[PDB]
RNA sequence: AAGAAAUUCGUACAUCUAGGAGCUAUAGAACUAGUACCGCAAGGGAAAGAUGAAAGACUAAUUAAAAGUAAGAACAAGCAAAGAUUAAACCUUGUACCUUUUGCAUAAUGAACUAACUAGAAAACUUCUAACUAAAAGAAUUACAGCUAGAAACCCCGAAACCAAAC
RNA sequence: AACGAGCUUGGUGAUAGCUGGUUACCCAAAAAAUGAAUUUAAGUUCAAUUUUAAACUUGCUAAAAAAACAAAAUCAAAAA
């Protein structure tokens, strides 16, 4: 086969991009020792709100009056 | 039921369910360390609980004298 | 035979209502009218998405002829109006072609100077004034 | 499909005749009655299934014990396959084992 | 096996089942250790004694035993002398 | 109680007015429809879909 | 079965008004079982279409399927009609508007063949239809002149639009 | 796989000469009939009818209503349609259906068309809804919150054979 | 008229791990077709998977060193 003028350029334009992407990714912000503990807090927040909607399953309250609302059913004029 | 679900069931109740609801919710509460977990059923007149707390509604009732 | 379906009449009628206009056995035999109607209701499925990839070819094949007429390509003039900051659609534009041919001539005229200052501004090397139709508002 | 080209006659029922209106009447004989009889005898049917319920197997058995010495040859030569082949059908077949 | 029967219309019990294993009230089951009597002199002393001992069984064989055997098998018996008394229940148990 | 008193603003009670208790009865499923019809549910061809699988402990 | 055919000749319009065209009469009839096949019928049936009465009686006298025949007494029995009892002057005054062939009722029967075999036979039966109409047959068709053609032609130019558009 | 007895219980509708959340001409009996017809014989075994108060009123009407035809053959180009269009056909898009195969068919089974008929059934355990509760059940059973009742489930057609008694 | 063993009725709805079929709609979830035993390989049972419900508490990705290996699979601190 012959690779196609398009598929060539297409190519070079995603290599590109990705070399930018080595670029940002080289110079972080925080070091790792500075990282450690500074999001405890939130964390274990999150995990609490997950075990209580997990333990609070029950059935639902049960009330006279949808019970005793079937007989307008056979509501009139007089 | 369903072999590990435990509750407790206050049954012959009559006037205002939902005035017992509030009573028992604040009896029980500083003992869980949270508000219980309960069910009216206003057609049957009883009250359901989450977990075994016989002794204690048992002691409870008699205090109030019914 | 204690219950027996008294319906039948009108659920043939739901399908067959739809294969009157065909030709053949097709229009009156159920076993064969059933096969042909939902072979219909696909293609009419996947024909409304079709329709409007078909019109937009319609526009973008008139719009070239009415630009020819003035010596434009079409990549040049749809190009040169976006940098004049016109947002007109290939739709609109097909029907000033067909029933205003003095403004479509005068964005013709238009689309090919913003071309010429483009020309200028790439040979012309270093700092120079920009083209008069070649500034560019801006919005915040 | 073909379909009826008239209205059948109308149907009028009588809903105030004496089989509908005294229909449930002492069916607390024995609440109300300090229990000399049960509801259950106030049933009419056969013979073999007053008071009793069952599925067709136990039906078919059934049916046998109380009136079987009293059938017609015919009657009763089918009656007995009927049991072998429902016997085989509850004992052999199904899809859970 | 027979779930229904021709003269009564009941399920019927297994008899092979009861004569080899013992059901505890709680939903236990026990059985012996096969080959517990068989070619003694060619097993080791250790060996010996894991044969000997009574055994339980699991989930899946306890279900299946309870299908092949009816309710009469499963009541509570109240035996003078019992020496399974201690054993019919279970204590400290969250599952 | 109150619910007494709603008694008697209601309609009268009669035969064409019962209900049973919500939940109290489950549907029953028929083969006919697609979901549950076609092999309603026994599997592809073999000795379980014709209804002669062996005996319990086998 | 239907009968309609017959009971076409029962209707009774109001009195014309006079100022009105003078309303032609007409007349049905037709023949029920015939032992005749209702396919080879058809192309009698169709011949005599448009025709006068006079004309068509002498085509058929010269025909010699057995079907010609049969449409011929037909013919004869409708023309006596039309004077004797729907008020037609002239006999010869009559054509022929409608004219076509029917299924009738048929029977099975055994067809024999060679090794025990059989199949099964159709005895085919038919019925035949007309109508009468007072008056001389209509004017024959004249084929579309070539100036004709064309101004059909430039009527399809003139109807374009212009598709798709505003 | 088969399966007792000892021992307990029971006068039952009792003129109910009556009843039906049983079928209505492909259903319900095979049945208008064990006839016609088939077989040397034992034996096998069908199909269908329809006016009105009066026919001593000429046999009644009612229905664009099935497939099939007629009224009215056809007109470059193609799974026969869809987007459309001033315009029926011309332009554009589009490898019949079910089953089975490796989630794939231009593979291979099955179907001339219409009408009617033609195939998932049980309660040991579980879940849901109520009654009463250290007890539940209208006798015999289960119970260290249980027990009683309701609801919830597991197809159709098809061999070569084997045995008994007739012909 | 069809004899490697006649024909008819009955046992009989014989049996078939094999062939064919199995009738309304909508919403939701979901497979692999690896391991073991079987006169078993055109079939079945158990593990493993999936799934509905319920109780209550840590999971997934990542994972330093320091091991065990010989000179990327285990293992799983602290963090995010
Ligand atoms: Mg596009
Ligand atoms: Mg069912
Ligand atoms: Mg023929
Ligand atoms: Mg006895
Ligand atoms: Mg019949
Ligand atoms: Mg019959
Ligand atoms: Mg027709
Ligand atoms: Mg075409
Ligand atoms: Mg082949
Ligand atoms: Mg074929
Ligand atoms: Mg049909
Ligand atoms: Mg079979
Ligand atoms: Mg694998
Ligand atoms: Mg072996
Ligand atoms: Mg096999
Ligand atoms: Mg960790």
């Amino acid at each position: 086969r012959t690779v196609s003028f398009q598929a060539k350029e297409s190519m070079i334009r995603r290599l590109e991009v990705e070399a930018e992407n080595h670029y940002w990714l080289s110079m972080p912000y925080m070091t790792a020792e500075q990282e450690c503990g500074h999001a405890a807090e939130r964390r274990a927040q999150a995990f609490e709100a997950i075990k209580a909607a997990a333990t609070s399953k029950f059935p639902k309250h049960r009330y006279i009056a949808d019970q005793l609302d079937h007989l307008n059913i056979s509501k009139k004029w007089s | 039921t369903h072999g590990n679900r435990q509750m407790t069931l206050i049954r012959k109740v009559e006037g205002d369910i939902w005035a017992l609801q509030k009573d028992v919710e604040e009896f029980l509460s500083p003992l869980l360390g949270k508000t219980p977990i309960t069910q009216v059923n206003e057609v049957t007149g009883t009250l359901r609980i989450k977990g075994y707390f016989d002794e204690q509604l048992k002691a409870w009732l008699l205090e109030k004298g019914f | 035979l204690r219950n027996r379906l008294t319906d039948r009449y009108w659920r043939v009628q739901e399908v067959l209502k739809h294969a009157q206009h065909f030709r053949g056995r097709k229009n009156r035999c159920y076993r064969l009218a059933v096969r042909a109607v939902t072979r219909a209701f696909v293609k009419c499925t996947k024909a409304r998405r079709l329709k409007k990839r078909n019109l937009r070819t319609l526009w973008i094949n008139r719009i070239t002829a009415a630009s020819q007429e003035h010596g434009l390509k079409y990549p040049a003039f749809i190009v040169n109006l976006i940098k004049c900051q016109v947002e007109l659609n290939r739709k609109v534009l097909v029907d000033l072609a067909i029933y205003e041919p003095k403004t479509f001539k005068s964005l013709a005229a238009l689309a090919k100077r913003r071309q010429q200052e483009g020309f200028a501004a790439a040979l012309g090397d270093g700092k120079e004034p920009e083209g008069i139709f070649s500034r560019v508002v801006q919005y915040h | 499909a073909f379909v009826r080209l008239t209205l059948p006659p109308p149907k009028v029922v009588d809903r105030w005749n004496e089989k509908r209106a005294l229909f449930g009447v002492y069916d607390n004989i024995g609440i109300l009655g300090n229990f000399e009889k049960h509801p259950k005898e106030l049933i009419k049917g056969p013979v073999w299934l007053r008071g009793w319920r069952g599925n067709e197997l136990q039906r078919c058995v059934r049916k046998k014990k109380f009136v079987g010495n009293r059938m017609f040859i015919e009657d009763l030569h089918n009656l007995n396959k009927r049991i072998s082949y429902l016997y085989k059908h509850f004992n052999r077949h199904g899809k859970y084992r | 096996l027979t779930y229904c029967s021709t003269r009564k219309g009941k399920r019927k019990t297994v008899k092979s089942v009861v004569h080899r294993f013992l059901r505890l009230h709680s939903g236990l089951w026990l059985r012996r250790k096969a080959g517990y009597k068989k070619k003694l002199w060619k097993k080791s002393t250790a060996r010996k004694k894991r044969l000997r001992e009574f055994v339980f069984c699991s989930k899946t064989q306890s279900k299946l035993l309870d299908k092949m055997t009816t309710s009469f098998w499963k009541r509570r018996n109240w035996y003078a002398g019992d020496p399974y008394q201690m054993y019919h229940d279970r204590t400290n148990l969250r599952v | 109680g109150t619910s007494l008193d709603l008694l008697r603003s209601l309609p009268r009670v009669s035969l064409a007015n019962l209900k049973p208790s919500p939940n109290s009865r489950k549907r029953e499923r028929r083969p006919r429809d697609r979901r549950r019809g076609r092999k309603c549910g026994r599997g592809h061809k073999g000795e379980r879909q014709r209804g002669t699988r062996p005996r319990l402990g086998f | 079965i239907s009968r309609k055919w017959e009971k076409k000749n029962k209707i009774v319009y109001p009195p014309q008004l006079p100022g009105e065209p003078r309303r032609p009469a007409e007349i049905y009839h037709c023949r029920r079982q015939i032992k005749y096949s209702k396919d080879k019928m058809w192309y009698l049936a169709k011949m005599i279409r448009g025709m006068s009465i006079d004309q068509a009686l002498a085509q058929l006298e010269f025909n010699d399927k057995k079907g010609a025949q049969i449409i011929k007494e037909v013919l004869l029995e409708a023309q006596d009609m039309a004077v004797r009892d729907h008020n037609v002057e002239f006999r010869s005054n009559l054509h022929i508007a409608e004219s076509t062939s029917g299924r009738g009722q048929c029977l099975k029967r055994i067809r024999y063949h060679g090794r025990g075999r059989f199949g099964i036979m159709e005895k085919v039966y038919c019925h035949y239809f007309v109508k009468l109409v007072e008056g001389p047959p209509p004017p024959p068709e004249v084929p579309k002149t070539a100036v004709d053609h064309a101004k059909d032609y430039i009527q399809q130019l003139r109807s374009r639009t212009i598709i798709h558009t505003l």
